[PDB]
RNA sequence: AGCGAAACCACAGCCAAGGGAACGGGCUUGGCAGAAUCAGCGG
RNA sequence: GCAGUCAAGCGGCGACAUUGCUAUCAUACCGAAGCAGAAUUCGGUAAGCGUCUACUGAUGAAUGUUACCGCAAUAGUAAUUGAACUUAGUACGAGAGGAACAGUUCAUUCGGAUAAUUGGUUUUUGCGGCUGUCUGAUCAGGCAUUGCCGCGAAGCUACCAUCCGCUGGAUUAUGGCUGAACGCCUCUAAGUCAGAAUCCAUGCUAGAACGCGGUGAU
RNA sequence: UGUACAACGGGGUAUUGUAAGCAGUAGAGUAGCGUUACGCUGCUGAGAUUAAGCCUUUGUUGUCUGAUUUGU
């Protein structure tokens, strides 16, 4: 697991174009903040954030 | 590459060249050896040597060689437009003698790396070392002529405004000093003038311009009266996909008299036909009527100061090119006038506010008096938010005595009640 | 690695010697340069970061920080030193004639076994009417310029099972140094306030003895930037009761520290660790400069402190959040 | 009248902020210039507050709304609870809701009459909508995109919705939602509409990147002039 | 910062403390400790034993659900600030702990009859 | 606790330079540093 | 190498040029390029960091004795790379393009330590149940030089966890002033400003076990 | 010969998961002729761990001189 600002730690191979794009338009999966948040342009083509 | 060219290697000149190897191989590679050192760390060193010396040339003359453009393959319209710019056959000469020379450095380097494995004496081996790079100095020496015509072709391309020919473009033609030049300047950002001499625009300036949201550009044309700047400003008004235009001018400027103006426009009749060719004006109704036999074409007059005109001819020239329920708003937001910068009274938004007391983003974040919260006297909050091990944002409710009170009672009917029996 | 902590050889003593100190200043009246404590321990602390500019600007940061004891320090004597080719030189030195019982013991290794017959003919003498122990004084002024402070820590406060105090040199920076001397004298045998000699926000660092792997550890070190935290009084109850949540608590874990005694005196809060182990002295130092920038400028927004026990797993804070949760019990009605 | 802008020189403008008729959401951080982009053309007439959602810097993403209301995502702390009705005037309500995923910027997108929710939204909060937004709700997954709100920008003077959208849907939608759309991108031809844009009845912004053409097909449609 | 309860022991949890583990239906859990998560990882439910707060409160061997403890429990919907309501927070929790606190004790001894 | 060897020993050791086949260890020029005394890098 | 216009000396030779194939890779104070800007290479500087002798842990009497405190000659010495905010969509630039100094925000790299949480960590020889051993047997798990299922603080312990890691001068190359020499000129020969990641100062480590000083005791 | 060294008990502290016993008759059990081979209730978040390196101490109680060298 990794520590989290927050106070408590959190635990649950893809590329993608120099834009950060990936070749999905209904990404689904455990898209933690340090993608939901790294990678704003899948943020929106994933749905399931954390 | 594409037809702009910027990032073409320098050309080192021979000397400059084969000094910049010397000392890389001098630097790099060892220097210091004995004839006590074992025999076949030697012949490595002196393998390694000139295997490095070899390297170091023929990658040099490779990114030299590569970084110039095919003139042959890059575009028939840039094509002989380089060819008038430069001698073509000289180009492509000088191109195969330079791989010519590449590929012999690389066959002396291998034959003597061969050779030089076999060596029998220490001398032997240095002699070689000197014949190899003595004989690669003077294959690389005798490049001054085309080392030379390739670093003044690599200054010269390293900032032609070329575009590429199916991009909507605007062609201009006349002869020199004409009045076209302000043209050009007027349409699209340019440095030009109408100084009274004959070539006030010796390069074939080009310059973007927008009309209806769409992108556009102009050329203006050196100069026509076979002359050099003439038949290249020929070999891109020919193969150009733009529309050509032609200017006049009654005694004062171009010098040459209008039935003179009209001779030389009569002249580019074989080509200039199938561009939907127009003429701006800057006994003599009749030459100036005779351009109405072509095609089609459109005559008016009009002066360097008559920005109107050029204006609507600029519009006419697009045009033709391109032939070829109710909302809701909170109206108080719309009321107040709209943000003008240049107003000192506007409404200064936080960045302003921070750069002149807060600067850049070193300032802190607040929010005193952003809520809106009836009370200003009691602007300040420390939020207990915890209390005996439970949340106190789960109790945080307005008059929750109402509520406590019926529970007040509770304990005095425990007691009484007597559940400890 | 470091070839400067090197031989792996072990200090000459466990107190850490202070080698380097401010300079002087010429308008500011005369003010102690460094304080000195003992480390009680490490807990956790969670805040508001109120940092300029940051990704996590006003989001909760969770940090370790260390407790250390700092009982308020008392003054015994003055040393005079006066600048040679040879570097500073204690030419004099002076006391206060009532040093205290847990400075007398460190003069001893068998005080049971000792006459006790220590600080008499000087005592005797300094009991006079100050003719002759003025003349040192005046001999220190005219040719003395910089000034040191005898301190010792005030063990009997605290929970450690040593009676014997240590006796630590504080230098001053204030300007005339006649001055410097008179409040010296004025606060013989007088004791100070933490809050006096530090401030929240502080960046002050600390050096103290390593920790002994076992020759690993257990030299002297030293790191800038120990921020304090909040400053802590034994007396003032709710030290524990941080700005945001002032739980009715303190700083002492359930059940005490580990392998320490409860603490019940002044305390200072320092962000991040810090050398040495519990049971150990540490002394703190203004790093001898000022660390100018936007991470010392910030302000503490202290919001709750680790107080669970150590001993097992904790699933509570504070005695009278446990009863109320777990209710009685078979050792209770 | 439409603004091009950035936040940390990106172009997800939907992603890091949530402009409303009644209020505005953006990211945190130290750059101001985000923020006061929005103050220039808003002003004072409307509370323009930064705040944060959950922690994160993706409070367009993770908070929608309306007008009437506004909604904030399962995660929402308890401590911003108290900043969310601070800020706002009571006016306007506010509502929490417990969707699957922690995004009200995915599962719903909505205008001051209509909105859009996922497929499996939780009924609660579905029929809640029709007072607290007071807009009809309706299942509806924009050519079969998962993501209905990310994909497209609703207002009372229409929207941008993304190019697979057919000229007859978007001619539909002007009776099937009261106000016309238009197909396009964002983004430099970013199929992803609403993470890049964000726009209100009576101001648009978009990314910094965004072509020309595109700008001008989305203050067409949104029929500032 | 905001107690959270575990699923486990159904006890508030500090943060910075145990094990928390976040699956992939998009939701958080919290362990007060090591071996509440070791035992949520096997599987083993807690609610049939007799030292567990579920077990014990329901059963009679603890309090029961009481009106008591119906205040210290998550809203949907904030709360307009107010200085002056603070104070009413303060005095409300202080005041509800102790009326439970002679609610425990009856509940003890109601489950401690028949010990004669 | 007590008993109790052997190998080896002209004598043996703080270093840098010169010292010719270079052996420097006892020749020369300079610099080092503690009676006594555990323990070894993977020399 | 072959022949030669080749020629300072010079007993018929002869360095000089030309005619035929066959001690840095980045870390830059500084200048050049046809360097509009980024980027770029070149001459520039630095090896700074990037890419039987010896002790690695140690002991013993010393300078009246004992106990405390202090100075430092000496030897070592350390932080560091990238990404974003910003002047930034700017100076500029035919349009597309896209700099930086001053202040902030993050992580790898190297080092000094802490256990706030977690664990590879368990002989609390700690606990509920359990097997061989089989307990006169319901008591009892009586035994696995060290038991299994479920747990476990502490010792240990790592982003597998946490905090931290310097502020002033003298100079190399270089850009100037005054000013000659050589009545001119010039940066240098007299001096001087700016200026190196270099050197020394700042700080840290140990402290001459015969470098020293101050104090309570006879 | 003194807020002095100390030993247990107790509390704080969490840990394990509910001990040995009365005895299931709380409960259907059923081979007989309701019975009896046998079919989680009160102590009981119980017992124990709970420092030979976790804290205390409402503290009574057990204790307190065995050898040594040096000195301007
Ligand atoms: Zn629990």
């Amino acid at each position: 697991s990794w520590r989290r600002r927050d106070g408590v730690f959190l635990y649950f191979g893809v590329i993608a174009n120099p834009k950060g794009e990936m070749k999905g338009s209904a990404i689904t999966g455990p898209v933690g903040k340090e993608c939901a948040d790294l990678w704003p342009r899948v943020a929106s083509n994933s749905g399931v954030v954390v | 590459m594409q037809l702009s060219w910027k990032d073409i290697p320098t050309v080192a000149p021979a000397n400059d060249l084969l000094d910049i190897v010397l000392n890389r191989t001098q630097r790099k590679t060892p220097t210091v050896i004995r004839p006590g050192f074992k025999i076949t760390r030697i012949r490595a060193f002196y393998m390694r040597k000139v295997k490095y010396t070899g390297e170091g040339f023929v990658e040099k003359f490779e990114d030299i060689l590569k970084g110039f453009p095919n003139i042959n393959d890059v575009h028939p319209f840039h094509r002989d437009l380089m060819d008038t710019l430069y001698e073509k056959n000289h180009y492509k000469i000088s191109l195969a003698a330079i791989s010519r020379a590449k590929s012999l450095v690389e066959q002396v380097a291998r034959d003597y790396v061969r050779l030089l494995k076999f060596g029998q004496s220490l001398f032997q081996c240095k002699q070689l070392k000197r014949a190899a790079l003595g004989r690669m100095a003077t294959i690389v020496k005798k490049l001054r002529d085309p080392l030379a015509y390739l670093e003044q072709v690599r200054q010269h391309i390293g900032r032609l405004p070329s575009i590429d020919p199916n991009t909507r473009t605007l062609l201009i033609c006349g002869y020199p000093n004409v009045g076209k030049s302000s043209f050009l300047r007027c349409i699209t950002k340019s440095d030009v003038d109408v100084q009274p001499y004959a070539f006030t625009t010796k390069s074939l300036y080009v310059g973007h311009f927008d009309y209806k949201y769409l992108r556009f550009q102009a050329i203006d044309t050196p100069g026509i009266l076979m002359n050099n700047i003439e038949m290249q400003s020929i070999y891109a008004i020919a193969h150009l996909r733009s529309c050509v235009l032609y200017f006049m001018d009654l005694s004062e400027q171009c010098g040459f008299t209008i039935e003179a103006q009209v001779k030389l426009f009569h002249s580019i009749k074989p080509l200039f036909a199938n561009k939907s060719v127009m003429v701006v004006i800057n006994e003599r109704a009749q030459l100036l009527e005779s351009v109405k036999e072509v095609p089609g074409v459109e005559i008016m007059t009009s002066s360097c100061q008559l920005e109107e005109n050029v204006m609507e001819v600029r519009n006419k020239a697009c045009e033709k090119l391109l032939a070829s329920r109710t909302p809701f708003i909170p109206e108080s937001v719309k009321n107040l006038k709209k943000y003008d910068p240049e107003d000192p009274n506007r409404r200064k938004l936080a960045r302003d506010i921070e750069a002149e007391n807060g600067g850049a983003g070193v300032f802190n974040v607040n929010l005193k008096d952003k809520y809106l919260l009836e009370d200003d006297e009691w602007k300040n909050d420390i939020m207990p938010e915890i209390l005996d091990g439970k949340n106190v944002y789960d109790f945080l409710d307005p008059e929750i005595a109402a509520k406590l009170q019926a529970l007040e009672e509770e304990e005095e009917k425990l007691e009484n009640e007597g559940f400890y029996n | 690695g470091h070839l400067g902590f090197l031989p792996r050889k072990r200090a000459a003593s466990i107190r850490a010697r202070v080698k380097a100190f401010p300079k002087d200043d010429r308008s500011k009246p005369v003010a102690l340069t460094s304080f000195l404590g003992y480390k009680a321990g490490m807990t956790t602390i969670v805040r508001d970061l109120d940092r300029p500019g940051s990704k996590f600007h006003k989001r909760e940061v969770v940090e370790a920080v260390t407790v250390v004891d700092t009982p308020p320090v008392v003054v015994v004597g003055v040393v005079g030193y006066v600048e040679t080719p040879r570097g500073l030189r204690s030419l004099t030195t002076v006391w206060a004639e009532h040093l205290s019982d847990e400075v007398k013991r460190r003069f001893y290794k068998n005080w049971y076994k000792s006459k006790k017959k220590a600080f008499t003919k000087y005592s005797a003498k300094y009991a006079q009417d100050g003719a002759g122990i003025e003349r040192e004084l005046a001999r220190i002024k005219k040719y003395a310029s910089v000034v040191r402070v005898l301190v010792h820590t005030q063990i009997r406060k605290t929970p450690l099972a040593q009676k014997k105090a240590h006796l630590a040199e504080i230098q001053l920076n204030g300007g005339s140094i006649s001055e410097k001397v008179d409040w010296a004298r004025e606060h013989f045998e007088k004791t100070v306030a933490v809050d006096s000699v530090f401030e929240q926000n502080e960046m002050i660092d600390a050096i103290a003895v390593t920790k002994g792997h076992g020759q690993r550890g257990y030299h002297s070190r030293t790191s800038i930037n120990h921020k304090i935290y909040r400053v802590g009084k034994g007396d003032d109850e709710a030290n524990g009761a941080t700005s945001f949540d002032r739980t009715k608590k303190t700083i002492t874990p359930m059940g005490g520290f580990v392998h320490y005694g409860e603490i019940k005196n002044d305390f200072i809060m320092v962000k991040g660790c810090i050398p040495g182990n519990r049971k150990r002295i540490v002394t703190l130092r203004k790093s001898l400069y000022t660390n100018t920038s936007r991470k010392a400028l910030e302000e503490v927004s202290l919001k709750w402190i680790d107080t669970a026990s150590k001993f097992g797993k904790g699933r509570f804070q504070t005695p009278a959040e446990k009863h109320a949760f777990m209710g009685t019990l078979k050792k209770d009605l | 009248m439409a603004t091009r802008t950035q936040f940390e020189n990106s172009n997800e403008i939907g992603v890091f902020s949530k402009l409303t008729n009644t209020y505005c959401l953006v990211a945190v951080g130290g750059s101001e210039n985000f923020y006061s982009a929005f103050e220039a053309e808003l002003g004072d007439a409307i509370p323009i507050v930064h705040t944060t959602i959950a922690g994160t810097r993706i409070i367009g993403r993770m908070t929608a709304g309306n007008r009437r209301g506004l909604l904030v995502p399962t995660q929402t702390t308890d401590q911003e609870l108290q900043h969310l009705r601070n800020s706002l005037p009571d006016s306007v309500k506010i509502q929490r809701v417990e969707e699957r995923l922690s995004a009200l910027g995915n599962v719903i997108c909505c205008n001051d009459y209509v909105a859009l929710v996922h497929p499996d939204i939780d009924r609660e909060t579905e029929e809640l909508i029709s007072d607290v937004l007071g807009v009809e709700v309706f299942r509806q997954t924009i050519s079969g995109n998962i993501l209905v709100g990310s994909y497209c920008s609703l207002s009372n003077q229409g929207g941008l919705v993304h190019p697979q959208t057919s000229v007859q849907d978007q001619e539909e939608l002007s009776s099937l939602l009261q106000v016309p759309l238009v197909a396009g991108t964002v983004n430099r031809g970013s199929s992803v509409v609403g993470a890049g844009m964000v726009v209100n009845d009576y101001l648009a912004v978009t990314g910094l990147d965004t072509t020309a053409p595109e700008l001008s097909v989305i203050e067409s449609i949104f029929r500032l002039q | 910062m905001r107690i959270y309860q575990c699923h486990f022991c159904s006890s508030p949890c500090y943060p910075g403390h145990g094990i928390m583990f976040v699956r992939n239906d998009a939701k958080e859990f919290r362990f007060c400790r090591s071996k509440c998560h070791k035992a949520f990882k096997q599987r083993r439910n807690p609610r049939k034993l007799k030292w567990t707060k579920a077990f014990r409160k329901a059963a009679g061997k603890e309090l029961a659900v009481d009106s008591t403890l119906t205040f210290a429990q998550r809203r949907n919907v904030p709360v307009r600030y107010n200085r002056e309501l603070v104070a009413t927070t303060l005095k409300a929790m202080a005041r509800i702990e102790e009326i439970r606190q002679k609610r425990e004790r009856a509940f003890y001894k109601n489950r401690m009859r028949g010990n004669k």
